[PDB]
């Protein structure tokens, strides 16, 4: 019994949002499906729902610009919302109704912005050369729109003590964040794996243990 | 048009104390007990703790208890722990709609810890972009700190952005990223870069000199 | 059967 939202990403003001909730392991004919959104840093809000018989319900602000429908043969519920404004920027969830309201989808981020999409550039974070050499290393992820990015370390095998900070929106409208991880000075290379779903961009960076050049390997960065 | 009103945010609670969050519905919830409680930590989706007003969801700690009926509901957290730092929402269902309360943020006061500080110069490849970002991290601290940046000893005002992790589920601590952004020309015009983190009367500092990296 | 009985009356 699970749900998955799709259709999120970047939209311009005036565009139409079309989210699909795809359900698995239960029947739409036995349950309501509710749509809930959450603006960044704000509260949960019920948008509307569709009942087990296919009739929809809406909150006052949604009613006149939202439609909620379903396809029982394709296991989907659709939210269509017209006339997007930046204030519609939010994570949108579908969830299975009933007295036990515990099964939600993972959520999909909707960004309404006049800005153009931009994939992240990634830069390694390592201590400045010159001290005695465990170490904390990181990746800076910057210049992207819309949210989110994902960041893993060594493809998700390295999770202990990972700190991935909340994103911050710059005046440019672009986002950035850093991720840091602490590792033992004598362990194998660490790689941050960054993804930006909106642009289908993947960026992986292997982070050196410091800014010092090692004697071996390539030497593509000289002081100037 | 049923509306739910909860305990004003934020609720500050010492570890081991008992937290109470109250929730009032302007109309009776359906059948008196269609009322759930949700927990949410920043950067994660909400998790149902309680449904049917008083039934604990699977795997939810015994510390949580829901009570009430009709229009008046309570969530209590017995012996609150760092893992319980979160925003809590009541959620009601009615004849023709559902709704959420405004949320009550619970901030858990644990044992004080001084930060350690790390500073990270820009890589050669970042300098090559024309815009430098220098990253400072303040690790595992409580209570909150303030951060300043010094460039050749001089405190900066502009080009600083800060981001803080939510309270750690084991020890209640925060982590902080602080970044200083400058042009590569500006970066190359100074030598010493310092991140200074202040927690009350105590300061921790980490520095690098550009020419050493 | 259904689980969203909140939306329905018997008659």
């Amino acid at each position: 019994q699970s749900l998955e939202e799709s259709g999120g990403g970047l939209f311009k003001p005036t565009d139409t949002l079309t989210l699909t909730c795809t359900v698995s392991g239960f029947s739409l004919s036995s349950y309501s499906i509710r749509w809930v959104r959450q603006a960044p840093g704000n509260g949960l809000e019920w948008i509307g729902a569709i009942g087990s018989g296919g009739n929809a319900y809406y909150t006052s602000w949604a009613k006149s610009r939202s439609t909620i429908t379903r396809n029982t043969n394709e296991n989907t519920v659709t939210l269509k919302m017209t006339s997007l404004t930046v204030a519609d920027t939010a994570t949108y969830f579908c969830a299975r109704g009933g007295i036990n309201f515990g099964i939600w989808g993972p959520g999909t981020l909707v960004t309404v912005s006049s800005g153009q999409p931009k994939a992240p550039s990634v830069f390694p974070l390592a201590p400045c050369c010159g001290d005695t050499p465990t170490v904390t290393l990181g990746c800076l992820v910057k210049g992207y729109l819309p949210e989110p990015v994902t960041v893993t370390w060594n493809s998700g095998t390295l999770t202990n003590g990972v700190r991935t900070f909340p994103s911050v929106r710059q005046s440019s409208g672009l986002y950035s964040l850093s991720s840091v991880v602490s590792v033992t000075s004598s362990s194998q290379p660490v790689t941050c794996n960054v993804a930006h779903p909106a642009t289908n961009t993947k960026v992986d960076k292997t982070v050196a243990p410091s800014t010092c050049s090692k004697p071996g390997g390539s030497h593509h960065h000289h002081h100037h | 048009a049923a509306v739910l009103t909860q305990t004003p945010s934020p609720v500050s609670a010492a570890v081991g104390s008992t937290v109470t969050i109250n929730c009032q519905s302007s109309q009776s919830v359906y059948s008196k007990n269609w009322l759930s409680w949700f927990q949410q930590k920043p950067g994660q989706p909400p998790k149902q703790l309680i449904y049917s007003a008083s039934t604990l969801d699977s795997g939810v700690p015994s510390r949580f208890s829901g009570s009430g009926s009709g229009t008046q509901f309570t969530l209590t957290i017995s012996g609150v722990q760092c893992d319980d730092a979160a925003t809590y929402y009541c959620q009601g269902t009615y004849g023709d709609a559902s709704a959420f309360g405004g949320g009550t943020e619970v901030v858990v006061k644990g044992d004080p810890v001084a930060p350690t500080v790390l500073i990270f110069p820009p890589s050669a490849d970042l300098v090559a972009t024309g815009t430098v970002t220098i990253v400072c991290v303040a690790n595992k601290y409580f209570p909150d700190v303030t951060v300043t940046w010094e460039v050749d000893g001089t405190t900066q005002t502009t080009g600083i952005e800060n981001s803080k992790t939510p309270q750690n589920s084991a020890d209640c601590t925060y982590n902080l990223s602080s970044t200083l952004t400058l042009t590569s020309t500006q970066y190359n015009s100074h030598k010493e870069y310092t991140c200074k983190v202040t927690q009350g009367t105590t300061s921790v500092v980490q520095s690098f000199n550009r020419g050493d990296c | 059967p259904i689980y969203d009985i909140n939306y329905y009356t018997s008659e």
